[PDB]
């Protein structure tokens, strides 16, 4: 998300945004997703609803 | 901090043990559902788990909050849980007993009754209505005890209505100087007949239109003349209280240079609507409206301090009803169902309680409490319900069977409960066959991969796929057969059956339709028929009839 | 053990036999890892809407395979269709948009 | 149904009240019925074979 | 029907009343002697859809083209019996109630929703301590919890514009009073004045989810369920079992049991009962609820006839058992088999042997099709 | 044996000595191989260690 829309703002005039990366288990980079009905399937499913 | 401490090291271990959090909790709370409150705090935040004598990922972001809600909950507890004890505690609250002071309480209780009765005695529409009721009654579309739940023979009890209408006459036509006597007589003779529930229902029910008549019309009186004519209270209860009725206090009040009088000049008629409404209730009645409002308030006043005696003495049972309700506590049926229905049955026990028939209160009210249990277990703790009788047929065979199996040593046979009870031999074997519980279709049949019960019972409303072909290859076929007529033959053998249109036909609407309902369109169909029996033709067709 | 068309469960229509499992084997989870493995994914569609689960899809594909026309007509799954109600029941409007 | 009622009237078949459920033999074992026995419920007639 | 993504959000009463097909009333669910089903129960007719494809209850309409009738005696639209299994019944609670998963989730969505510990909360709820609502500028905050002797004083303080509830009705109370974006605006004034970085962290924490919420399309008072949808009648079957056995799911008995208290709770209110008899009862109804939607997080499953703690709605979606994990990835499958292998070196690499018998019944329907086709034989039969 | 003795009496004299044979339970004899028949079937019961 942060990459293209900085991405295009620096395409255009204007300056994005200096990120510092992250690093994350496995357990924990699965546990965030956009999606929910994927999210729900592995997760507790009570939080993710 | 303690349990903070407990914390930090699940962090740093990442596990825990009972002799752990066993250890570190506040040392005092030793409720075995506030034990698990705070462990499942512990463990459902991560720590996870608990572990019970350890020696894998874990997932969780919210864990801040339930060491919040932990560090809280250690110097003043969340209490309790688990409802059952929060009613006992709400329950023991009280002084539980009345000793012979049941019978003060029930002074009271006849207070509100009596005085609502004689504010009843006191009320035209009502009186009014239980004489029109009367003619209803004598009408033959009711009977003469359903108006009335006798008095303290409904022959007596016509002529006890036409003393009625003569005491209401003499009070009524002759509007006091003698009227309040009137009205004295009337209430020797009213205060001494007795209603059925309902009837002082309705009672309460022309009373409260009364009230709330009479409260609206104060919001007509108030919200236009103290509320939208900047009215304060001063003048205003200077000039209600009074008269309350004639228009001498507001457009006499209108031309008193006043605030509110200087501006109520747009709210007259309203007003004059308001205190004429006033008088047409008054009409209704023919009391001053002091009068009613006073009489019930009174009625208002009697009626809180019965409900009050009311919730007192349950209040003060309450443990009876819960020491008689531990008593059917595997019937099928919750504890605090049966503590509630028991309590319901205590109220109707405390509304039809007389101490002028000189029983104890806890024999008398025992009793009550047991049979609306025994109701509430007959009508809603079996998931097919059965009716009450059938549930005593039930019982008698479990008596039986068990008093059975030992008289007979090994065990009975309905051939031989078909002539211990007297029951025609068969009804034992249906009622054998109801009397039992359903299976929890999620039962856990351990023997597999991990089943449920409910994962094998297999499906009977579907239809066999070689039958949606069967029936769907047929419907082509039996398109090409009517293919092979006319539009009188095809279209006649159509609508005489179920072929591609709606509901079919007989000979009627076809022969409408038609033209003919005759032999006419009869020789159309047994020629078709022919025809179509005919082989050579219908080969396939019959092949349809496999067999 | 082979099965074409047996009974069917009654609170998913899913395959169910009983006689020896006359059910079809469990497609399981790791399975469709494979297939999602490969790029197949026509035979994972099928592996659980026609064959398995969607039941006006799987009458159609019956009709379909005796009538000689390899199609298929998923639609949609009915174990799907329980969780929709079954979240449904409790408070959480769930719904399908449509464009 | 349609048309199976139009079928029924072309060959007067009678549709029988009755639905099939033999016991009939798992589909694959080839044996010989070495014993056969009936228990009955004593409410009913046994039967002749019985 | 290829359609888009899936939409989600919260149960608007107005939106439970709309799916549903006519309330439940009463905890009857069949007639223990002639089975059809008991109207109106936990299984019904006249809600419901019918039993028999194209039958009415009673059996005055019969026939597939008298579909979209509803019958004059039992109001059953003649229509196929697996609608039976896509309609829904509200049930008009008389006292509203908190849903469990939004009230124990941890966060608390009703708790930092509101600003409030979740220690009050369940406080308000289960009758221990009253909250005032609106206390109006006379001696109180709004979120100001009570007790007994403090409410019943307070009384005194201010006969009038004293507003302080207990139970559902407060917490509702409290959500729909409140407005969120006059929280949105004081959130940025306490960002700009107040300074202290964890101060204005949890202002940015809060303000983030309360101006999400309002993004949202939810509002504050549906985290209060006023209207409780039940589950269709035959995701929850009563089959029939050979031998009079009926093998029920378990979510018929939690219906049945939080139908028995609504009930009785409307009953005990109508009478004017004293007041421990309906808090009571409403503390069992906040649990039946609380049971029915979860069976859990509130301290003892509400266990049934076993000592198994019976299953209930989340419990038929969690779970490796439960829809997503156990059988909406991992189903079983038509037209498959499986058997004993071996080795057989006489192949090639790309082939593998098959039973004939195995063959013949994997290919039924290939086989069929291509025997009518060379007509070999007349019909499917 | 129900015995009941008298109020007025710790172990005062007896009062009844009702001598009556009650049935309990039907426990299901081993068979001379260590087997018991439950339903039919043949079953047998594991010794446990603990
Ligand atoms: C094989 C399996 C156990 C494996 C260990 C046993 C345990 C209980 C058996 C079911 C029950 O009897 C209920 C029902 C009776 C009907 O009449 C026929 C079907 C049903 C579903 C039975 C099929 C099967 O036989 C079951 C699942
Ligand atoms: C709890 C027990 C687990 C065994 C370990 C399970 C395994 C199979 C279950 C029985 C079968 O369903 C058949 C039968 C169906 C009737 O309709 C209701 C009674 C029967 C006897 C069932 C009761 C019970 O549920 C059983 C014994
Ligand atoms: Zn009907």
């Amino acid at each position: 998300r942060v990459k293209i829309a900085n991405r295009e703002l620096e395409a255009n005039g204007k300056v994005g945004a200096t990120y510092s990366r992250d690093l994350l288990g496995i357990t924990k980079a699965s546990l965030a997703t956009e999606s929910f009905i994927s999210a729900a399937s592995f997760q507790e499913t009570t939080r993710v609803l | 901090s303690q349990l903070k401490l407990l914390v930090t090291r699940g962090k740093e271990q990442g596990y825990l043990t009972y002799a752990e959090v066993n250890d570190h909790l506040p040392e005092d709370i030793v409720d075995s559902d506030q034990i698990e409150d705070i462990i499942q705090m512990i463990n459902d935040m991560g720590i996870q788990v608990m572990e019970e004598a350890p020696d894998n990922t874990a997932d969780e972001d919210a864990a801040e909050a339930a060491a919040q809600v932990l560090s809280s909950v250690e110097s003043e507890i969340g209490r309790t849980t688990d409802p059952v004890r929060m009613y006992m505690r709400e329950m023991g609250t009280v002084e539980l007993l009345t000793r012979e002071g049941e019978i003060d309480i029930a002074k009271r209780i006849e207070d509100g009754i009596n005085q609502v009765q004689c504010s009843v005695a006191e009320y035209p529409e009502a009186i009014t209505y239980l004489l029109e009721q009367y003619d209803r009654v004598e009408a033959e579309e009711a009977r003469l005890s359903d108006l009335i739940t006798g008095f303290v023979d409904p022959e007596l009890a016509r002529e006890k209505f036409a003393e009625l209408r003569a005491q209401y006459v003499v009070t009524r036509d002759t509007i006091h100087a003698t009227a309040q006597e009137e009205i004295l007589k009337l209430s020797e003779v009213f205060k001494q007949f007795r209603l059925v529930p309902k009837q002082f229902d309705y009672l309460v029910n022309s009373m409260r239109v009364m009230m709330d008549r009479v409260r609206t019309q104060e919001r007509l009186i108030m919200k236009l003349c103290v509320e939208q004519c900047k009215m304060p209270k001063k003048n205003f209860i200077t000039l209600f209280t009074g008269n309350e009725t004639s228009d001498t206090w507001f457009n006499a009040a209108i031309a008193m240079n006043k605030p509110w009088s200087e501006k109520l000049h747009d709210v007259s008629e309203e007003v004059h609507r308001a205190l004429q409404k006033l008088q047409q209730i008054e009409e209704e009645t023919g009391l001053t409206i002091e009068q009613v409002k006073d009489i019930n308030r009174r009625m208002s006043i009697g009626e809180a301090k019965a409900r009050r005696a009311k919730k007192e003495m349950v209040e003060a049972n309450l443990r009876l009803v819960i020491s008689i309700a531990k008593k059917y506590t595997n019937r099928g049926l919750q504890f605090l169902d049966l503590i509630q229905e028991g309590n319901i049955g205590l109220m109707k026990a405390v509304d039809k309680f007389e101490y002028r028939r000189g029983y104890k209160f806890s024999t008398y009210a025992t009793w009550w409490i047991r049979q609306a249990i025994t109701r509430s277990i007959a009508d809603q703790a079996r998931t097919i319900r059965i009716p009450v009788h059938m549930i005593e047929t039930i019982n008698k065979l479990n008596r039986i069977s068990r008093q059975m199996l030992q008289e007979m040593g090994r065990e009975p046979t309905p051939e031989e409960l078909a002539e211990r009870m007297l029951m025609p031999e068969d009804k034992i074997r249906k009622v054998l066959k109801i009397a039992k519980e359903p299976i929890s279709m999620e039962t856990p049949i351990g023997d597999d991969e991990d089943s449920h019960l409910g994962d094998f019972i297999e499906d009977t409303t579907l239809e066999l796929p070689l039958d949606s072909a069967t029936t769907e290859s047929l419907r082509a076929a039996t398109h090409d057969v009517l293919a092979g007529l006319t539009a009188r033959e095809a279209k006649v053998l159509r609508m005489r059956f179920g072929i591609d249109m709606n509901t079919d036909y007989t000979l009627e609407e076809v022969g409408k339709q038609f033209d003919v309902t005759r032999e006419r369109i009869r020789q159309i169909e047994a020629k078709a028929l022919r025809k179509l029996r005919h082989p050579s033709r219908s080969e396939v067709l019959r092949s349809f009839l496999d067999d | 053990h082979a099965r074409s068309t047996g009974s069917y469960s009654l609170v998913t229509q899913q395959p169910l036999g009983g006689k020896a499992q006359f059910g079809g084997q469990r497609f399981g989870e790791m399975e469709v890892w494979a297939l999602e493995a490969y790029g197949a994914a026509y035979t994972l569609q099928e592996m659980l809407t026609v064959k398995s689960d969607d039941v006006n899809g799987r009458t159609k594909m019956y009709k379909n395979i005796v009538d000689g026309n390899h199609q298929m007509e998923p639609g949609m799954p009915e174990s799907f269709n329980v969780l929709l109600k079954e979240i449904r029941s409790l408070g959480i409007n769930i719904e399908l948009e449509d464009e | 149904t349609p048309e199976e009622k139009l079928l029924r009237a072309i060959f007067g078949e009678k549709a029988s009240d009755v639905k099939d459920s033999s016991l009939r033999v798992p589909n694959g074992v080839s044996g010989t019925v070495i014993d056969v026995q009936v228990f009955t419920r004593d409410g009913v007639e046994k039967d002749k074979r019985a | 029907e290829e359609f888009d993504a899936i939409k989600i959000a919260l149960a608007s009463p107005d939106m439970i009343r709309s799916w549903s097909f006519g309330e439940v009333k009463k905890p009857e669910t069949i007639n223990y002697r002639t089975f059809k089903p008991e109207r109106d129960g936990l299984f019904c007719a006249r809600i419901f859809g019918p039993v028999k494809d194209y039958e009415c209850l009673c059996g005055k309409y019969k026939r597939l083209k008298h579909r979209g009738v509803i019958c004059e005696k039992c109001g059953v639209e003649v229509t196929q019996t697996k609608v039976r299994r896509e309609r829904m019944g509200h049930i008009e609670l008389a006292s509203p109630t908190a849903h469990i998963w939004f009230l124990k989730s941890l966060p608390s969505r009703i708790g930092l929703l509101l600003d409030m510990p979740l220690r009050d909360i369940e406080r308000v709820l289960y009758f221990e301590s009253y909250v005032v609502i609106e206390g109006g500028m006379t001696n109180l905050e709004r979120q100001q919890i009570l007790t007994e002797e403090q409410y019943l004083d307070a009384l005194e303080e201010f006969g009038d514009e004293f507003d302080a509830k207990m139970g559902a009705e407060a917490i509702q109370a409290l959500l729909k009073s409140m407005d969120l974006e006059q929280e949105c605006e004081q959130l940025r004034e306490e960002l700009n004045e107040t300074n202290s970085e964890t101060k204005r962290k949890k202002l940015t924490k809060r303000i983030k989810l309360l101006e999400a919420f309002v993004q949202s399309g939810n509002k504050p008072e549906w985290m209060i369920l006023t209207v409780l949808p039940v589950l269709p009648p035959d995701l929850r079957p009563l089959v029939p079992l050979d031998g009079g056995r009926f093998a029920t799911s378990d979510l018929n008995d939690l219906y049945r049991r939080v139908i028995n208290r609504n009930n009785r709770l409307k009953r005990l209110l109508d009478l004017a009962a004293p007041d421990i008899i309906v808090r009571n009862e409403k503390r069992m109804l906040q649990e039946a609820v609380d049971a029915l939607l979860d069976n859990g997080r509130r301290g003892r499953a509400i266990t049934g006839s076993n000592k198994r703690p019976l299953k209930s709605l989340a419990d038929m979606i969690k779970g490796k058992q439960g829809r997503f994990r156990q059988n909406l990835l991992g189903k079983r499958v038509d037209y498959s088999g499986r058997s004993v292998i071996t080795v057989g070196p006489y192949l090639r690499l790309h082939q593998c042997g098959l039973p004939k018998k195995m063959a013949l019944e994997l290919f039924k329907p290939f086989i069929y099709g291509k025997l009518e086709l060379r007509g070999l034989a007349t019909t499917i039969k | 044996r129900l015995v009941i003795y008298e109020r007025e009496a710790p172990e005062g004299t007896v009062k009844d000595i009702k001598e009556q044979e009650v049935y309990m339970g039907e426990i299901p004899l081993m068979t001379d191989n260590g087997t018991f028949v439950i339903n039919g079937t043949e079953r047998v019961i594991v010794s446990q260690l603990h």
